[PDB]
RNA sequence: GGAGAGGUA
């Protein structure tokens, strides 16, 4: 069941969820966005085909020629990732595209092709992706975040109350398209209907009804129910449907069918019309008074005069209804309103319409939309029909229209991108229904409403954006004459596409710096979803219910990992399965639940539909046949949690952990923390520091597998072989005889990534974790990255804690720390620096780089070599000399101040055609000797690879042993063997090596067309060299070191070994943390990890004395056997009888210092399984022992509470915090000192801690703070001056900042002046 | 919400509690940091009228 | 339990039309909280003279 | 070319420049003249910087 | 000012008074010339609008924008608002002879004292080590004094301790809520790089020690120090302004 | 309210720090107004001895003066 | 000197 690199150490799985859809890859957005980019897409909707596609053919407007697509293609790019990171270059790969220049002739009619060339044309440079999800722009990783923004469609929305002060809502409908003018329709606070383009001018909703070739009759048939009046020979025979008689009142004698049914005065209740259909009763005798306020439907003509009696919409009255008696009217239609259910927002419009007919509407709409211009006939209806209805300027996209189908209650999901008329008519009957009492408004929170922009698509965006500029200049240069000497070359340029794309990427506000101080940090931010950036809200204009979480969060957001701040909710990061949909939206996996059987088939839910079904809860009781053990079991049906059946339920939770993130999942014993507090710990767990030795978690999730294999920090199989060679900088892997391609045969070669800076300045390198011909398998892991035990994410270290008060020393938030813990130099990190030294193109001519320097010893020059560059590995300190510079008339690059370090690498960058100092060629050199041996090493080690090959075919067909080496390596071709398929792969492997030899003639030589090559720099740059710092902060009172959940502090005293609460066996313990950060803030679950990690230890405790005196295997495999039982039927279930006797001394060796354990996010260890596991080992079961003091030596009443909690340590450092300034430079403008650390800079008194002083009575404090302190120039100068002459004394006069707003107040019309 | 949490933390909160929870927390953690932003403004107005 | 089983009841008020859906839901908060104050007495008595 | 299917003879002159000359327009078709038709010249097409 | 890349900054002011002198000495020329009435008066509406976007820009209809369609900074736009004169740079400044550094707790201290690391103390308190070392005779001017404080001789800790004595530093905390926020105190010299914070005052100061920081200022004159001593120190200021209530309750 | 009572203030500073500067000194400008530095807030500005505290002292000296 | 992004209290 395990493989041979997983026996190493096995974690101990608790939890009892069995799993059905194991943990995507997890930067799936990035990679498969930037796919559906750069990818021939033969259906032609996606990326740069897209593109292409919409803007190609160009047609020229004089009419004779046209540029078409025909297909692209991106080249090889000029570098790769580590010299583009190196040099500060962009990696991107070269677009060329075949373009196809027709000619049309124009002797001949109407197409007729003269010529047709073609030629691939090269427009833009698109940067690539890496294999892990990153873009290097310019030297620095960057990450593009994808984006949730508004989808296009439409959108039925209200202010609720908050307008005109009458209490009323106003609910309005928005018809959002992808690509035209948006349609807004309104409610005016009389129940008027208003329509709107553009927030233009206000116009009635019935002149764009009456704009689609609409009467008053067919507006009234559409909008309203019919009411039928039948005069006959006694008084006003109506035919009356009974239930449309709720919610009135009565008013007259309602009596029908012989009967009195209704009397007067009554409110017409249900069993009226219960009783009313069950005599069956239709027609109704009615007085006049209830037609008195009634409205006619269409338009009524005698028959015999022709002249209209009463027009359509009117109010009908008692001599209107003697005008159609006396007319032979029989029938009359009237509308069916209400005050409740069927208001006349239809008919208030019409009474407001000043229009009567089609072409007064259109011509409205026309004044609406261009003030002036006098109408005609023609450009009012080209107008219209142009604005929504035309294929070229309006266009609602795919998701676009699925938003508009999916909200009116559809059932097809594409159609026609412009609109329809009924689609119009539905969004106007949709929003009246709503203002009726039917039906919700949309909130815009819901996530299916918000649709993910990822990178792929802002890029296509961007691209296209860029291509629009470009076929503006093609048709441009198309439709001038004199085509016949023209390719597609000199029409197009590549400096739109190309600044379109990579103003997009280097800076905009999605395409980020990356955080790189964890594997952790890159595999969480490359999978965040901004809520902010291009057409999305603001940081600081956005409400209290953007920011807060939705009950449509769940298995798409996650709702606890948050940043915390100026924007809580707006930097949401995605969950752990979810997935983005085919058009946008974020979707959750479910696993389909049939009848009464949790099956195994998965659907992947949008946000839209997790609504209509039912679905149960993660942590269900089901059991061997999935089954559900209850009947009342916890679902959610419409954001909203509440119990239901057995048989009811439609679909289940693929996992517990679908609710959490990525960073928030790695949080062992979740379920116990608080929410605030696993808040804080996901944000804290993002920023640890790799250490010098990483170490793993003794409690874990078994999410950290997943996070150390899909992030790209480890170097990880690809092939499944045996180690042929381990060294400190590369891996060698010689791929099995199945896996291994025929052609090409060869071998894998893994090169480490040695101690180079990231981002945030932390060290990140990678070292083997296999030894000498170790089986390795495909997909298994390689070498650790920066903070990754065997392969698996370990932040920090796992350390012996106590939960007590020491003696203030762990006051409120502290920590006191063991001095044995920087004994270990466990917490000592490397950070690494880039300090950068140029030589400006000036007046007198640039500057050397000589070590000459004037007013400098020998002792400043001791470490500098002959050309003024500091000697790799000399150990320089603050103030020293790193590259000496002059300056033309002492412009050498210092360290800075308070750092220290070790040199370890120095880069020298030369313009192309500026002679080089022997220093540039000394990198020089060694650099080319480099590319020498790695190619040689990559041939000859792949020449051992293949004449191993070539006599491995040797066992049979042909074997002469002593033959093979009579003569050498090189010609086993020639030889004695049947020429048959074995022979032609003798001259299909040597073809190999043939080319081989053609491969190191030609890369070499490239190589050396690039160590040499002048590289590309600003202009006024001469030469760039680079110096970089290694530097060990190892740990001192100040560093902010923080756990897993969420509580963080500062290390407050380095206390010796003998002053730590030792137990009764001697062991000092390494971390007194404070109990009473427990009951307030409440992260309890970092209690149970200690209990737990003191299980752990336990485990490894035992084990260890196993090991220290030899035991015979036999005993260390039956207890580590019964260490990997005693879950409550959990789902591990290892087997250590299937192991080879030397996997298990192999397996308890990395058991030796604790056994790990998984503690899945929500299928945690059961307190029982706790105390059980603390039960095995030999220590007590109530997780507290017998503590003794350090110091005093006698015993601690009230026995505490230790275990072994991983601790972190941010990357909050006291030494980069710590600032102090007396004197220093000044601002320019205004004589003020200077802000920062970078530049030397004194504190802000700001105003708020002005205020402070007044309120205390020190007005001479205050008076030296922002005369003397801060800006008066005349007197500060003199203060100096009398600090050091021992006379403590201010003649503060008048501020410089003063001076400059009399100045500025001046500068405009206004004399401000000072008095007598 | 009328299904309340019924386990307390000592105890596991399952996956439902867990997220109503979260609903509150978050919204604790909003409203604190705007009436962070508001309060400041307030205290300065209160200075400088008197 | 006590508080489950009671609240079945009303659901089963609710379902045979004795009760209005406002009046059902403000029930289930006041015996929910109820059974909140309950479980938070025992608590208090349980820890105050353990 | 703009929904007229259409069959075309294909020459490739300098940079890969591809040509397609209508099989209808075959007259401007003429073989070579110089006796070097392995050692012929190769034209850019277009005549960039000519 | 340069861009330290022989590039200069954009100083928006400088473009607005460009482009007024350009519209007037242009408005000039075509006086000079007799031009048309209407193509004066359109110059002439555009050196009114020239004016305008300087005194004010953007109260006009529309602002005028320099790089990245940001609108320009005119001459009211340096008084108003947060980042004006008078909110920046007059009400509240940046000062001289202060630090700023992460706290811890230290409970061996007394109410009246804090912690302060050697460094720190030696970069604030040195104009008065310098006054201490040509006092002693040490150093005949102020270079070889600011050498000997640099290389740090085994005198100048001395000098450090004669200078500590009796004078008090100000430790303020980030978001100065009340007038607590702000009290002197007297150092106590520390091996470390952490001011230690007496743990009774962080109830004033609402200062946990979860990562916060902290800032010192040193009180130049005499009137200061005896300001300190007896306005501000922390031995002072044990009952709340807002209530007679204390504010050293034990936390 | 402080918003009014603090810009509706006899001193044409202690009003300009405070908000909508642009309205208060065209108002203050048009009406030759005249600040004589009796408060708190403008004796921060101009740089000299608050007339609260241990400079409350000074300002009746320098008041008594003239 | 200014914008954009992220972070600590
Ligand atoms: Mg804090």
């Amino acid at each position: 069941v395990y493989s041979y690199t997983e026996k190493k150490r096995i974690r101990k799985d608790f939890g009892k969820r069995p799993q059905v859809l194991d943990v995507p890859y997890l930067l799936s957005i990035q990679l498969d966005s930037f796919q559906k980019f750069i990818e021939q897409d033969p259906e032609g909707q996606y990326g740069l085909e897209a593109a292409f596609r919409s803007v190609f053919p160009i047609q020229s407007y004089s009419g004779n020629s046209e540029l078409q697509y025909v297909s692209y293609r991106l080249g090889e790019p000029v570098f790769d990732v580590q010299e583009c990171q190196i040099r500060g270059v962009t990696y991107s790969a070269p677009l060329r595209v075949k373009l196809r220049l027709v000619i049309y002739e124009r002797e001949a009619p109407e197409g007729t092709v003269k010529d047709i060339k073609e030629q691939e044309v090269y427009m833009g440079e698109i940067p690539l992706m890496t294999d892990n999800g990153t873009f290097v722009i310019n030297g620095t990783e960057r990450v593009i975040v994808s984006q949730l923004h508004r989808s296009p469609g439409v959108f039925f929305d209200s202010d609720k109350g908050k307008t005109h002060s009458s209490g009323k809502v106003l609910y309005n409908a928005r018809i959002i398209p992808y690509r035209g003018s948006w349609l807004d329709f309104e409610f005016d606070p009389k129940d008027n209907l208003f329509v709107r383009i553009d927030r233009r001018r206000k116009l009635p909703a019935t002149i764009i009804l009456r704009a689609l070739n609409y009467t008053t009759e067919q507006i009234l048939d559409l909008f309203f129910e019919k009411v039928i009046f039948e005069i006959r020979d006694n008084k006003l025979q109506m035919e009356l449907v009974p239930e449309r008689l709720r919610g009135e009142t009565a008013s007259f004698d309602i009596e029908a069918n012989g009967k009195v049914y209704v009397e007067k005065g009554r409110r017409i209740t249900a069993r009226h019309i219960r009783q009313l259909e069950k005599d069956d009763v239709k027609l109704i005798e009615v007085p006049v008074e209830y037609i008195a306020g009634k409205v006619v439907a269409k338009d009524y003509i005698d028959e015999s005069t022709g002249e209209l009696i009463c027009a359509a919409n009117m109010e009908l009255s008692l001599d209107l209804l003697a005008k159609l008696s006396q007319s032979g009217h029989k029938r009359i239609e009237t509308l069916f309103t209400n005050d409740l259910d069927h208001g006349p927002y239809i008919s208030e419009t019409l009474r407001v319409d000043p229009t009567n007919d089609r072409l007064s509407a259109l011509v409205e709409i026309y004044r609406m939309m261009r003030p002036g211009e006098p109408p005609t006939r023609e450009a009012a209806e080209s107008l219209f029909e142009n604005l929504f209805f035309s294929e070229d300027r309006y266009d609602l996209s795919a998701v676009g229209r699925m938003k508009f189908n999916r909200s009116l209650l559809r059932e097809e999901i594409e159609g026609s991108g412009i609109l329809s008329k009924d689609d119009i008519i539905d969004v106007m009957k949709k929003l009246i229904d709503i203002r009726n009492g039917k039906g919700e408004v949309d909130d815009i929170d819901h996530l299916g409403n918000r649709r993910i922009r990822s990178v792929g698509e802002m890029a296509e965006n961007q691209f296209r954006v860029g291509l629009v500029r470009v076929e503006r200049a093609v048709k441009e240069r198309l439709s001038l004459g004199d085509l016949d000497t023209l390719m597609p070359q000199d029409m197009i340029n590549a400096k739109p596409i190309s600044a379109a794309v990579k103003e997009f990427f280097g800076s905009s506000q999605l395409s980020q710096f990356m955080d790189q101080n964890n594997p952790l940090s890159e595999i969480t931010h490359k999978r965040r979803i901004s809520a902010l950036g291009p057409g999305g809200l603001t940081r600081e204009r956005a409400g209290f219910e953007v920011r807060d979480v939705h009950p449509t969060h769940y298995g798409r957001v996650c709702p606890i990992e948050t940043p915390e701040g100026p924007n809580i909710g707006l930097i949401n990061s995605l969950s752990v399965y979810a997935q983005t949909n085919e058009y946008g939206f974020l979707e959750t996996p479910y696993r389909k639940v049939t009848d009464g059987v949790v099956t195994d088939e998965i659907h992947y839910l949008s946000a839209i539909e997790e609504g209509n079904y039912v679905i149960a809860q993660a942590n269900s009781n089901l059991d061997e046949e999935g089954h559900f053990v209850e009947d009342l079991v916890t679902c959610r049906s419409k954001g909203e949690s509440s119990l239901f059946s057995r048989d009811q339920v439609d679909y289940m939770d693929v996992s517990t952990q679908q609710v959490v993130s990525v960073g928030a999942s790695l949080i062992p014993f979740l379920e116990h923390d608080d929410a605030n507090r696993a808040l804080m710990g996901a944000n804290m767990q993002r920023q640890a520091v790799p250490t010098l030795r990483a170490d793993k978690p003794l409690v874990g999730t078994g999410m950290e597998r997943a996070v150390a294999v899909d992030s790209g920090v480890t170097a990880v199989a690809k092939r499944g072989g045996v180690v042929q060679y381990v060294d400190a900088s590369r891996i060698v892997i010689k791929v099995n005889e199945d896996e291994m391609y025929p052609g090409e045969a060869g071998i894998d070669i893994y090169n480490l990534t040695k101690y180079t800076r990231s981002n945030q300045n932390t060290c990140i390198n990678q070292m083997p974790c296999v030894s000498l011909g170790e089986p390795v398998e495909r997909g298994d892991v390689l070498a650790d990255g920066p903070s990754t035990d065997l392969g698996e994410l370990a932040l920090g270290q796992n350390m012996r804690v106590a939960f007590m008060p020491w003696n203030g020393y762990n006051f409120e938030d502290s920590i006191l720390v063991s001095e044995r813990v920087v004994q270990e130099d466990r917490f000592t990190t490397i950070h690494i620096q880039e300090l950068a030294c140029v030589s400006r193109d000036t007046k007198l001519g640039p500057e050397e780089i000589t070590a000459d320097i004037p007013n400098v010893g020998e002792a400043a020059l001791s470490k500098l070599d002959e050309s003024g560059i500091v000697y790799i590995g000399a150990e320089v300190t603050g103030g020293d000399i790193l590259v000496g510079k002059v300056t033309p008339k002492d412009s050498s690059l210092r360290v800075p101040n308070g750092v220290s370090g070790t040199v370890i690498d120095v880069q020298v960058f030369t313009r192309d055609g500026v002679e080089k100092d022997k220093r540039a060629l000394e990198i020089e050199e060694m650099q080319l000797k480099q590319a020498k041996k790695d190619l040689s090493e990559e041939l000859q080690i792949l020449e051992a690879g293949l004449f191993s090959r070539i006599r491995a075919v040797l066992v049979a067909g042909g074997v002469e042993a002593e033959k093979l080496d009579k003569l050498p390596r090189d010609r086993w071709l020639e030889l004695g063997l049947t020429d048959e398929e074995k022979q032609n792969q003798l001259e299909q492997l040597a073809e190999q090596y043939d080319e081989l030899k053609h491969e190191f003639e030609k890369k070499l030589e490239a190589k050396r067309r690039k160590i040499t090559q002048g590289d590309d720099l600003a202009p006024g740059v001469l030469k760039i060299v680079k110096v970089y710092l290694a530097v060990k902060r190892r740990i001192q009172p100040g560093d902010k070191m923080a756990g897993r959940h969420g509580n963080k502090g500062v290390i407050s005293k380095i206390n010796p070994i003998e002053d730590m609460p030792y137990d009764e066996n001697g062991t000092p313990v390494d971390i007194v943390l404070n109990p009473l950060g427990v009951p307030s803030r409440m992260n309890i679950g970092q209690i149970l990890e200690t209990h737990l990690g003191m299980a752990a230890k336990g485990i490894g405790d035992k084990i260890n004395a196993m090991l220290k005196q030899q035991q015979e295997v036999a005993k260390l495999r039956e207890f580590i056997q019964r260490a990997y039982d005693l879950g409550a039927d959990v789902r591990q279930k290892v087997d250590l009888s299937t192991f080879s006797d030397e996997e298990v001394m192999r397996l308890a060796e990395n058991l030796r210092k604790g056994m790990p354990i998984a503690t899945p996010v929500f299928d945690g260890a059961k307190e029982a399984e706790i105390k059980e596991l603390l039960k095995l080992g030999d220590l007590p079961t109530s997780g507290q022992i017998r503590l003794y003091d350090g110091r005093t030596g006698e015993q601690f009443e009230r026995p505490v509470t230790v275990g072994y909690m991983y601790m972190l340590k941010l990357n909050h450092l006291v030494d980069d915090k710590m600032h102090a300034r007396s004197t220093g430079s000044y601002s320019l403008v205004t004589q003020q000192p200077l802000g920062g650390k970078a530049q030397f800079g004194g504190q802000r008194f700001g105003e708020m801690e002005v205020w402070a002083l007044e309120a205390y009575g020190a007005a001479y404090t205050l008076q030296e703070m922002l005369t003397v302190k801060s800006d008066d120039v005349n007197g500060r100068t003199k203060m100096y001056k009398n600090i050091v002459d021992g006379n403590h004394q201010m003649e503060p006069g008048m501020p410089e900042s003063f001076n400059v707003l009399l100045k500025e107040i001046r500068s405009l019309g206004i004399n401000i002046e000072l008095e007598d | 919400i009328e299904t309340p949490i019924t386990a307390n933390f000592r105890e596991g909160l399952n996956v439902l509690q867990y997220f109503i929870s979260t609903h509150g927390a978050r919204k604790g953690l909003a409203d604190t940091a705007l009436k962070t932003a508001n309060s400041g403004y307030l205290t300065r107005r209160l200075v400088d009228v008197a | 339990s006590e508080a489950e089983a009671e609240v079945a009841e009303i659901q089963e008020q609710f379902q045979s039309g004795l009760v209005t859906a406002g009046e059902r839901y403000n029930k289930v908060i006041d015996i929910w909280a109820a059974a909140n104050d309950r479980v938070s007495k025992a608590m208090m008595d349980n820890l105050q003279t353990e | 070319a703009g929904g007229i299917t259409g069959e075309y003879l294909m020459l490739t002159y300098a940079n890969d420049a591809k040509l397609y000359v209508p099989v209808s327009s075959l007259h401007l078709i003429s073989r070579y003249a110089g006796g070097a038709e392995e050692n012929a010249p190769l034209h850019k097409l277009g005549g960039d910087a000519w | 000012v340069p861009l330290d890349g022989g590039r200069f900054a954009t100083s928006d002011l400088n473009d607005l008074y460009r482009r007024v002198i350009n519209r007037n000495n242009r408005l000039k020329r075509l006086l000079d010339l007799a031009a048309p009435d209407i193509i004066v008066r359109n110059e002439k509406r555009m050196l009114q609008e020239a004016v305008d976007a300087l005194l004010d820009n953007g109260r006009r209809g529309r602002a005028i924008t320099g790089s990245n369609k940001r609108p320009l900074k005119s001459l009211a736009d340096m008084i108003k608002g947060k980042q004006g004169r008078f909110r920046q740079n007059l009400l509240g400044k940046r000062v001289d002879y202060s630090g700023r550094s992460v706290i811890t707790v230290g409970p061996y201290l007394r109410l009246h004292q804090c912690g302060l690391p050697k460094k720190m103390a030696l970069e604030l308190f040195k104009p008065f080590i310098y006054g201490k070392l040509e006092l002693r005779g040490l150093a005949t001017t102020i270079k070889a004094a600011k050498k000997m404080v640099e290389r740090e001789e085994a005198v100048v800790w001395d000098i450090l301790d004669e200078v500590i004595r009796e004078h008090p530093v100000l430790l303020n905390r980030a978001p100065t809520l009340h007038r607590l926020g702000i009290q002197a105190f007297e150092p106590v010299l520390i091996e470390g790089k952490a001011i230690q914070l007496h743990p009774l005052v962080c109830a004033a100061y609402n200062a946990d020690f979860d990562g916060d920081q902290m800032a010192v200022h040193v009180p130049l004159t005499l009137e200061a120090q005896l300001e300190a001593r007896a306005l501000m120190m922390s031995t002072n200021n044990i009952l709340s302004p807002a209530n007679g209530e204390p504010i050293i309750v034990p936390s | 309210g402080i918003t009014k009572a603090s810009l509706a203030t006899e001193s044409f500073i202690s009003a300009a720090s405070f908000q909508e500067t642009t309205r208060v000194l065209t108002e203050a400008a048009v009406a030759g107004k005249r600040d004589e530095l009796r408060g708190l807030k403008e004796n921060v500005i101009v740089g000299r001895l608050i007339p609260a505290g241990t400079g409350y002292a000074y300002h009746q000296d320098r008041m008594r003066r003239r």
